[PDB]
RNA sequence: AAGCGGGGCCUCACGAUCCUUCUGACCUUUUGGGUUUUAAGCAGGAGGUGUCAGAAAAGUUACCACAGGGAUAACUGGCU
RNA sequence: GGGACGCUACGCCGCGACGAGUAGGAGGGCCGCUGCGGUGAGCCUUGAAGCCUAGGGCGCGGGCCCGGGUGGAGCCGCCGC
RNA sequence: AACUUUAAAUGGGUAAGAAGCCCGGCUCGCUGGUGUGGAGCCGGGCGUGGAAUGCGAGUGCCUAGUGGGCCACUUUUGGUA
RNA sequence: GCCACGCGUCCAGCGCACGGGGUCGGCGGCGAUGUCGGCUACCCACCCGACCCGUCUUGAAACACGGACCAAGGAGUCUAACACGUGCGCGAGUCGGGGGCUACGAAAGCCGCCGUGGCGCAAUGAAGGUGAAGGCCGGCCGGCCGAGGUGGGAUCCCGAGGCAGUCCGCCGAGGGCGCACCACCGGCCCGUCUCGCCCGCCGCGCCGGGGAGGUGGAGCACGAGCGCACGUGUUAGGACCC
RNA sequence: CUAAAUACCGGCACGAGACCGAUAGUCAACAAGUACCGUAAGGGAAAGUUGAAAAGAACUUUGAAGAGAGAGUUCAAGAGGGCGUGAAACCGUUAAGAGGUAAACGGGUGGGGUCCGCGCAGUCCGCCCGGAGGAUUCAACCCGGCGGCGCGGUCCGGCCGU
């Protein structure tokens, strides 16, 4: 008899991506070799993020990537984004950039290359920098989804601002007793 | 019996709706019938435009 | 070439359609893995079987 | 692919004709059997007659 | 795919995933949203605050066509016209400000959310905000009313 | 490419058969008859193939050229060897090792040729 | 004067939605526009559900019926 | 300045620790039935399906393959649905 | 038990550092004998990682079943039991 | 008994083996019409164990209920809505689902000057309505800088050093830019409360608006949704079956 | 007053199916709204299959006959008139085994049958030696064809550029 708990002896994490596409798998096969043969942790973050789900590797807007290269690793340094690199329409000027991404929106490819930039794929990144040397790894807003506004502390609770699940917002759609100080109570 | 978190829903299925159910399997056959009558009308007014006045 | 176009020219018979981009370009990873550029930044392979 | 080959047109007797046509970029499109299997198994449900 | 559903793994199990004490009866809690002022009070307060009661004025014959006043921010103001006009606006030495007709693209009101590039504009719109006007005047533009 | 087409043929291929907890492939150039990346005769640009002769006496060695990759009528050239047992194994070893032609399968062709010559040997 | 007091020295003496009534405004709507009644709104009190997180509610069946309950009685058997 | 095996990478190999179970949840099924799109130059009156079987066996198991008898006309393997 | 001057054992909080000390200086519409007091900002100097032992931790969604319990040492209520 | 082997200057091969999990380079017999072997599956004998299943229950073998036996059938299905997770395509966009044009084909393809319209891209207030950074300099105006900060932050950058003498790469005390995300302090939008100084026009007031400090919002603060499919869960439907 | 877009589980004639296959699918695949039941309103079944072709068993014999035994048809009567395939519950008979704690079961053996291994003289495969043999036979050269590679340090010319 052993007094140990098997409640959480099995760690829950992704070993291989649930996608059945073959182009990601060939990129995954390439980065499994780089993780266990090189000493860089960059090949350990990229390989971990390649397994991740669509909601875990949020799209990265172009204006955010301009903003993070206004405060870069001190200027030639490439950008590595595991998700999709999307275009932003409220940005006016774009500099020349070195961008690595799984997918780039068609307008963003034209906008980056118009400024003299360069777009690389993940197999080209390994040929350029096998160890991730001189790279900046970025990500989109993980909590940027509208789903997270419904999460957290439940509504109808003091200081628990959270969007309720309503079919349509209006004057007679959860503005009564649970919200009005005139009618019953409020939180 | 509601669950932990969810919406308040009003499904309008309290009538005998199963009797009055309109399927749309006539739609691919209806499109042929609309086209054949339109083509037959155009040949009747062959010099006049097919749209009309 | 007119129904789907190349990558630098859109289709002339579709309203708005171009060929999809590639997730990766050099799909033959055997050529990539023994290419010299990776081969410098690799540790020594450990292939001595150490059983119990 | 960077360079695209030159496909030769064949005659009615199996011999190669003098005309040659550049390979379209459509044949260089990515191969995604999962998406093809997704489309094929979904479009086969449209040519189905209802039973009840 | 019925082969991928839960019922294929539940064959041979007596209670079919519904328990032996609390059997899967027909309607133990009542049909629909029963018990708002009753046994389902806590779920109706902890998750749907404000469900019960009336507030506001009634409006008998409301037409949504009358209240149609779409808005656009100063972020996507230059996206309305093509990119060619933006390049030539800063390139032109005479100072001829291009005209962006907001009603033409399908918006009526202009809001001053975003930054404007430093080149003059002529903005024709059905309505304007106060902060949207000062941003346009701050660049050296003009706000033109149109109906 | 070789790695791209392998991910498609690995499960949905007509030459592959699976039964009795085993997996095999019936490709014309798949020596060792196993479904694998190295031994697939159709996948790779350079392929070694060993087949019995048409007349039953000797072995034919299938050689795949690199010129007409999308020209299957020209891509394959076939040479017939009808010499003694030691000299036949010496020639197939020479065509693979000394030409540096896909050298991980040199002994696999030797194993296949050594059994095909034994198969056509007069039966006791 | 420092200070104390927005009830009773403290531990208890009280009430959701909807509806009604009163009060507060140089407040909003009353619908195509304007004026005036009226009506509907915002905010703050009150009119109560004591089964007190709040249904509008008399009996009898020995002519009785149904789903059940040994979770619950009349009998035997058990413990005292 | 002339040489053993390997690697269906969804594969193979090495270390340690652990293995109860009602309700309930999850994962893997080269477990089983029916029909459809592909696929096996698949099986078949020199004998299909079905059924019986004191035989040989395989898999922990769901089950499966051969041997024998009856039977006379269809049936199955793999990839998806 | 509805008394208490005393008063245990068992038990319940807190602390055992780097988010800690020691300096120097700005701001305040807060408080004013007095750069008084307080708070917030900065900049600087101190690592023997400041009890023992053991252990990888933190965190976000969806969620079934359950909401009749019983027995055993010790304490104890009602009841003769 | 000894895990001690050289000089001067200054203060290496051969064999043996308690050695990274067993070998024999050791043997003896019997095997053609009566012998060898055959876990399992056919039958029988013995020892040990062993109460008939399902269900309700704190408690079933119960003197608690269903149940002679066998074959076939026989019970979480379908539509709609929603939530979450996952896969795919596009991406501040996305989508024809309704409508037109070109045996299987009732398919498939095409039409965005057929995107009308659905969702998102802006919220707040009952409503009228309103509707999303500032600072510095010079004299309310004219120029400039122009998208918040602190702490923690995977990753990336430099090199005090160290692997006669240079290059590559290594690692490295220490020093930084800091992704996502968390905590906090600020800033902006709408309603409400309080307090003021004011300015100004096309019709100078019971006018129009700004400011400062609290407070409420399902807000902003360099997007993330749309379409399809799958699974789970909750419902309305006959709704797991009687 | 007025056609078109619209609806159509009745009727006429059609075409089709990722539908079901005689306890399924309409109640009804068949002399089915039939047999049958109730005074009546109404309720309402069960029931497909010899064989390719009846070639449906001539004739002899027992029995009163039903029923058999021979013979004959058929590829097959082991398809013989409710007849294709003929499972289980159940019953009859043959062979084997066993039998006073109802029967049955799990683990471990042992014994007896059943067929099988087609075992009954127990492995061959490579390398070297020996000697017996038998070849049209080796290495090395010449000619022709094919293929690979080349950093030909950069030969020459084509073609393409996500």
């Amino acid at each position: 008899g052993v007094d140990i708990r098997h409640n959480k002896d099995r760690k829950v994490r992704r070993k291989e991506p649930k996608s059945q596409d073959i182009y990601l798998r060939l990129l995954v096969k390439l980065y499994r070799f780089l993780a266990r043969r090189t000493n860089s942790t960059f090949n350990q973050v990229v390989l971990k993020r390649l397994f991740m789900s669509r909601t875990n590797r949020p799209p990265l807007s172009l204006s955010r990537m301009i903003r993070k290269m206004k405060l870069p690793g001190r200027e030639n340094k490439t950008a590595v984004v595991v998700g999709t690199v999307t275009d932003d329409v409220r940005v006016q000027e774009v500099p020349k950039l070195k961008v690595c991404a799984l997918r780039v929106t068609s307008r963003a490819r034209s906008r980056i290359l118009k400024a003299g930039g360069k777009i690389l794929t993940f197999d080209q990144l390994a040929l350029d920098s096998p160890k991730g040397r001189g790279t900046v790894l970025l990500s989109g807003p993980r909590k940027g989804r509208e789903v997270y506004r419904h999460f957290g502390k439940a509504p109808g609770t003091p200081h628990s601002h959270t969007k309720p699940y309503v079919r349509s917002k209006g004057r007679k759609f959860e503005r009564a007793r649970g919200r009005r100080a005139s009618r019953g109570y409020k939180n | 019996a509601p669950s932990r978190n969810g919406m308040i829903l009003k499904p309008h299925f309290h009538k005998d709706w199963q009797r009055r159910v309109a399927t749309w399997f006539n739609q691919p056959a209806r499109k042929i019938r609309r086209r054949k009558a339109r083509q037959a009308r155009a040949r009747r007014i062959a010099p006049r435009p097919a749209a009309g006045p | 070439d007119d129904l789907y176009g190349t990558w630098r020219k859109a289709a002339s018979l579709k309203s708005n359609y171009n060929l999809p981009m590639h997730k990766m370009l050099n799909t033959d990873l055997s050529r990539i893995l023994k290419s010299p550029e990776i081969q410098r930044a690799l540790r020594a392979p450990r292939k001595k079987i150490h059983r119990r | 692919a960077c360079a695209r080959p030159l496909i030769s047109v064949y005659s009615e007797k199996g011999e190669s004709s003098g005309k040659n046509v550049t390979l379209p970029a459509v044949f260089k499109a990515p191969i995604r059997p999962d998406i093809v299997n997704f489309v094929h198994t979904n479009l086969r449900k449209n040519n189905r007659q209802p039973y009840a | 795919p019925s082969r991928l559903r839960k019922t294929r793994k539940l064959r041979g199990h007596v209670s079919h995933g519904h328990g032996r004490i609390g059997k899967h009866r027909k309607h133990p809690g009542g049909r629909g949203n029963a018990g708002g002022m009753h046994h389902h009070r806590i779920n109706f307060d902890k998750y749907h605050p404000g469900y019960f009661g009336k507030v506001g004025m009634r409006h008998y014959h409301l037409k949504r066509n009358q209240s149609f006043c779409p808005t656009v921010n100063l972020d996507k103001l230059w996206t309305l016209v093509s990119e060619q006009t933006r390049v030539n606006a800063a390139k032109n030495k005479t100072g001829a400000a291009p005209i962006i007709d907001v009603v033409r693209s399908g918006y009526y009101k202009v809001l001053g959310k975003g930054k404007l590039p430093k080149q003059p504009v002529i903005v024709k719109a059905k309505f304007f905000s106060r902060r949207a006007e000062e941003k346009i005047k701050g660049v050296g533009g003009a706000c033109v009313l149109v109906a | 490419s070789a790695h791209l087409q392998w991910m498609v043929v690995r499960n949905c291929s007509s030459f592959l058969i699976k039964r009795n907890k085993q997996t095999y492939s019936t490709e014309p150039n798949n020596l060792k008859a196993r479904n694998s990346f190295r031994y697939n005769g159709l996948i790779h640009r350079k392929t070694v193939g060993v087949e019995p002769a048409a007349d039953g006496k000797g072995v034919v060695v299938v050689m795949k050229r690199r010129s007409g990759q999308r020209k299957p009528a020209t891509s394959y050239v076939r040479t017939t060897i009808n010499k003694n047992a030691r000299a036949t194994l010496s020639s197939i070893r020479h065509m693979i090792r000394k030409n540096k032609y896909h050298p991980d399968l040199r002994m696999a062709a030797i194993r296949r040729a050594s059994a095909i010559l034994r198969s056509q040997k007069p039966v006791m």
